[PDB]
């Protein structure tokens, strides 16, 4: 049934009303959380600095970044919003998210605005990478110059902020915002089966598949030139380096995103087993009527690492130092 | 060349010699620099003007 | 306040007129940059009119191939001095240089004109779609034997047909040797100064050819690709 | 004022050796490419030879390839052209034309007498 | 016909000897006590963008407010220097324009070029549209520079060594000026409108009067084609820019070359030449993407003004000497103060 200490003055826990998930050792005992906490600190300095140099690049001059390769800056800012959110979660610990049960629902301002920034900026960063793929597609296959691509750019903005904008708000209609216990942030679907499957997996998967399709189209339209040039003459030692550079960029961004997607599928696959195991092994000590897999620390820490690290490739595309 | 073209050249060269009426080079340079110093006060580029005076602030 | 209101009304009317003019310029942007402009150079007897015939001071003709427009200029109203107005044709994408292969007296001055076009400061980044007009007259002249190449080019004796050359199906080797000698003579001064940037595109055409527009279209596509491979570091 | 003086030439039997001298007054002669251009009777203007600023790159019309030679002296501001083993069609009026640009290797000298930077020339009769 | 050249050489030698006897001291050592101009930095106050292709010529007019610029699209755009507003955008039937002029009274605008036709347009219409008011033909070569005497007469320099004066309502030439051997490339009118000079492609600048078709005098001393010319505000001197990297200031009264402005560092050729209101500042737009300002008294390069992505094609200075307009081949007009 429902434990007496997990009561509020209605959440989604044990499929019954007015029951809340615990805090902070429901699945992980020991100081391991803090250990993971220290580890995420070791990753924060990896992100908070890296594309900050890209910001320094955008603090050097503006006119260099033409629109076919411009949305990388919007991608960088949209993921450094996520980076600073995880940093302030580190600062505000479980105090921000555990008042003691979790901070579920739209009651306090701690989870609400933190979610509004995040979910929106994570989705915005994904859409901005999709937009960079759009610009590469339109600057590779139909050979659009870097002045007739900006005229539709506002329309792309209408799909780069409005599309997350109608998703960062529609989740509030059902009040599906929960705090995170591992790091101390607020997000969606950490304890639901439909809040995160239909609102995180589907958009990211659609973005990944369209990005891969249009980027393969761009790389094969560039391979057309790669096979046109050296058949006649020329040494063919310049565009090949550029294509392997863009390929390393694509892999170095896309692999962590697919790892995040796979970890999310792992969560949706074994969430039922995890909650059943919790029910079975915390029933005698809590004298609740009793009606086998444990979650892994290493791969959750790795998934948080992937979700925090995907802002790397924007420092890749800064080129030679000047 | 043609007789007409060189005839025109010769008659022009002789016609400019009918009246020449030149001036001393030193005196002409003095007149030039005198004009330059006389009209330098209201020149908007030799001396920059404040933002109220020029309309290109 | 009424005078100030009228002044602001006139200012907004002027701003609206400026915005309408800017909108018209932006509308004309795509139409102007879609077209390709070509300039024809050659001698009086070079026959720089037979190039396009089916779709036919300054002689301008327009022809469209495969949703690509081509303006084609034949400025001949000026004097023989060329060092001044040839700077006007800097935004053109190609130069169609038509050379009469049959005549040999004018071949040297055609070579000198092409060298001057290639080495010009304001024509440095312009690719030349070099033609070789009147192949049949050249063929009859060289098979007749009345005129000899060595009378005007002593280096014809120490020359042979290149292996890269692909002769037309059915002809004696002499016509191929002569026409590829002229082609190599133009290409020698075409590939001596310009380090990339612009390239020569030799072709062989006659007075009865009916597909020169296709050649020009393909060559302009290649020039456009190589030009787009310039601002970007890819090459 | 720009001026070019041509000396040499005249009634010369075929097969002889003849030197033509072009002296430059006005401009800096050590900075300009220079061409030699002849006009035959009954024909139009045609280019014969050229020489660069330092004399590194020279070229000749194929009708006079090998036999003709060209040189220049920047200290004297005077250039020379020597013909050897002459054939009788070389009779013509010869001009030294200046290449009208400060630092180039190309220009336009074959014009119907409307050119400016060209001396009066010498008539070589054979 | 050799004897005619013989007395031509005799009179040339007489002219040279007379010029040697006339001059004893140059302007360089005369002006030594004059304090220098000082380092002047003209920032790009305005940037007048919007032309589709390269710009060739511009003019200011009596009011220092309205530019006009001709571009290879076939567009004459009439700007407003104060607010950067395109007042008009006249299209052309021939895309190859090479010069433009603006009348002293803001009524007419002129253009022309490789079509060998001078087109005059009204900047007023009761119907509210800009129309081709007049087409002027009779020039075989391209038109290089046009200027307005008044609303009635226009003097145009063409590519066939001819400068012609035209009456607008008549439509035909009234007085032609010939004598140049090469193409005339620039034209400048006097403050009192009585005289005007034309610099050609033979290092010759010929001074003419607009009443009778005679050349008053010829100025020589350059080495290549003359690309620009401009009178002094006094009206007794003029500076010519050429391809030989030299700007030469000449005196009308002295019939002699006065001063040379050049440096061993510079390598390209001058395209445009203009003065300031006082006449001390000579602004010359070069082919090395920049413009150089000089003092007309000591030949010292006071400053270099850059900011163009191509060669500088046209330079202009307002009649009150307030701002300098530069137009290059990168379709960008710049106002400097």
């Amino acid at each position: 049934w429902c434990p007496r200490e997990l009561k509020i003055d209605g959440y989604s826990f044990l499929h019954v009303r007015d029951c809340s998930p615990p805090c902070p050792n429901m699945y992980f005992r020991r100081e391991e959380l803090s250990f993971a906490r220290y580890f995420i600190g070791l990753i924060s300095i990896i992100c908070l600095s890296a594309t900050l140099f890209t910001f320094l690049t955008f603090l050097i001059d503006v006119t260099r970044f033409r629109y076919p390769e411009r949305p990388i800056i919007f991608y960088a800012v949209c993921y450094m919003m996520v980076s600073l959110i995880f940093f302030i979660g580190f600062l505000l610990e479980d105090r921000v998210a555990c008042n003691s049960t979790v901070t579920q629902g739209s009651h306090n301002k701690a989870c609400t605005m933190l979610f509004m920034i995040l979910y929106f900026f994570t989705m915005a960063g994904s859409v901005w990478w999709v937009i960079l793929t759009i610009t590469w597609f339109l600057a590779a296959v139909p050979k659009w110059g870097s002045e007739a691509i900006e005229k539709k750019a506002l329309l792309f903005h209408a799909s780069a902020w409005g599309i997350p904008g109608t998703l960062t708000i529609i989740l509030l209609a059902m009040n599906k915002i929960e705090g995170d216990n591992i790091s101390g942030v607020c997000f969606v679907g950490l304890y639901d089966v439909d809040a995160l499957r239909y609102f995180v997996l589907a958009p990211l998967c659609l973005y990944v598949v369209v990005g891969v399709s249009l980027l393969l189209a761009g790389i094969i339209s560039l391979n057309r030139v790669r096979i046109e040039i050296p058949l006649e003459k020329e040494n063919q030692d310049k565009l090949v380096k550029f294509m392997i550079r863009i390929g390393v960029f694509s892999i170095l961004y896309l692999v962590p995103l697919l790892v995040v997607i796979g970890c999310y599928f792992y969560e949706q696959a074994y969430r039922g087993i995890w909650e059943t195991t919790w029910i079975q092994e915390r029933c005698r000590e809590y004298h609740i009527p009793c009606p086998m897999s444990r979650p892994d620390l290493i791969l959750f820490l790795m998934k948080y690492l992937m979700a925090l690290i995907v802002g790397i490739p924007s420092v890749f595309w800064v080129g030679s130092k000047k | 060349t043609a007789s007409i073209a060189q005839a025109r050249k010769l008659v022009e060269q002789l016609k400019m010699e009918a009246n020449i009426d030149r001036i001393k080079v030193s005196k002409a340079a003095a007149d030039l620099m005198a004009y330059c110093e006389a009209h330098a006060k209201e020149d908007p580029l030799l001396t920059p003007v404040p933002a109220s005076e020029n309309p290109f602030r | 306040n009424s005078k100030t209101e009228d002044k602001r009304a006139q200012k907004r009317a002027e701003k609206k007129r400026s915005k309408l003019i800017d909108k018209q310029l932006q509308d004309e942007k795509m139409g102007y940059m879609c077209t390709h402009r070509l300039l024809l150079l050659g001698a009086d007897n070079s026959g720089k009119s037979t190039i396009v015939k089916q779709m036919r001071g300054i002689f301008e003709t327009k022809f469209q191939v495969d949703k690509v427009n081509f303006h084609m200029f034949d400025v001949g109203g000026q004097r023989d001095e060329r060092r001044k107005w040839i700077q006007c044709f800097n935004d053109v994408t190609a130069i169609i240089f038509v050379v009469d292969s049959s005549d040999y007296n004018r071949l040297q001055e055609a070579l000198n004109l092409f060298k001057s076009i290639w080495n010009n400061r304001w024509l440095r980044t312009i690719s030349v779609i070099l033609f070789l007009n009147k192949q049949d007259l050249l063929a009859e002249k060289v098979l007749a034997g009345k005129s000899k190449i060595e009378d005007y080019f002593p280096e014809f004796a120490r020359y042979t047909t290149p292996e890269d050359a692909t002769p037309e199906p059915g002809e004696d080797p002499r016509v191929t040797r002569a026409k590829y000698f002229i082609r190599d003579e133009f290409l020698r001064i075409s590939t001596a100064s310009g380090d990339g940037r612009h390239y020569c595109y030799p072709h062989f055409t006659c007075a009865v050819d009916t597909e020169n527009a296709r050649r020009i279209f393909n060559d302009c596509r290649d020039i456009i690709q190589r030009m787009h491979l310039r601002q970007y570091e890819l090459l | 004022q720009v001026q070019l003086q041509e000396s040499g030439g005249g009634l010369v039997q075929p097969g002889g050796s003849l030197r033509l001298s072009c002296a430059a007054s006005g401009f800096t002669f050590s900075n300009y490419k220079m061409n030699w251009v002849r006009q035959a009777p009954g024909k139009g203007l045609e280019w014969v030879s050229d020489i660069s600023q330092s004399g590194a790159s020279i070229s000749y019309t194929g009708s006079v390839k090998g036999r003709f030679t060209i040189s220049r002296d920047n200290a004297k501001n005077t250039l020379y052209l020597q013909m050897n083993s002459l054939k009788p069609e070389d009779t013509a009026v010869y001009y030294c034309a200046r290449c009208p640009a400060p630092f180039t290797r190309d220009c336009f000298d074959v014009t119907s007498t409307t050119y400016a930077y060209r001396g009066q020339g010498t008539q070589v009769t054979v | 016909l050799d004897q005619l050249r013989q007395e031509a050489e005799q009179l040339k030698n007489q002219i040279r000897d007379a010029r040697k006897a006339c001059a004893d001291a140059t302007l360089s050592q005369i002006t030594n006590n004059i304090d220098p101009v000082g380092r002047i930095q003209m920032r790009t106050r305005r940037t007048l963008r919007g032309h589709l292709a390269k710009i060739y010529a511009m003019h200011w007019g009596t009011d220092s407010r309205l530019l006009v610029s001709a571009s290879q699209d076939g567009k004459l755009i009439i700007w407003d220097s104060y607010t950067t507003n395109k007042v008009h955008a006249i299209p052309l039937r021939s895309s190859w324009v090479m010069t433009c002029a603006y009348a002293p009274s803001g009524n007419y605008v002129a253009c022309g070029g490789l079509d060998n036709i001078c087109s005059i347009y009204n900047l007023k219409t009761r119907e509210g549209n800009v129309r081709v008011s007049r087409e002027l033909a009779g020039h075989t070569g391209y038109l290089s520079c046009c200027r307005f005497l008044d609303d009635n007469q226009i003097v145009t320099s063409s590519g066939d060594t001819t400068c012609a004066l035209w009456d607008i309502e008549t439509g035909q030439q009234t007085t032609t000026f010939t004598g140049h051997t090469g193409d005339v490339m620039s034209l400048s009118l006097a403050p009192d409108t009585r005289l005007f000079v034309s610099g050609a492609c033979d290092a010759s600048a010929k001074l003419w009067d607009v009443r009778e078709g005679m050349c008053r005098q010829t100025f020589t001393g350059h080495e290549s084609d003359i690309n620009a010319i401009c009178f002094f505000p006094n009206g007794n001197a003029f500076a010519t820019g050429s391809d030989d990297a030299t700007c030469r200031l000449f005196d009308l009264r002295a019939d002699q070359e006065l001063m040379t402005y050049s440096h061993d560092n510079i390598i390209c050729g001058i395209t445009s030449v203009s003065f300031s209101k006082s006449g001390r500042l000579l602004l010359a737009g070069y082919d090395d993407f920049n413009c150089n300002v000089w003092d007309a008294l000591k030949a010292d390069r006071a400053g270099v003004l850059a900011g163009h992505d191509n060669r500088v094609s046209c330079l202009g200075v307002t009649d009150d000497g307030m701002a300098v307009a530069t137009g290059s081949w990168d379709s960008f007009l710049k106002i400097w103060n």
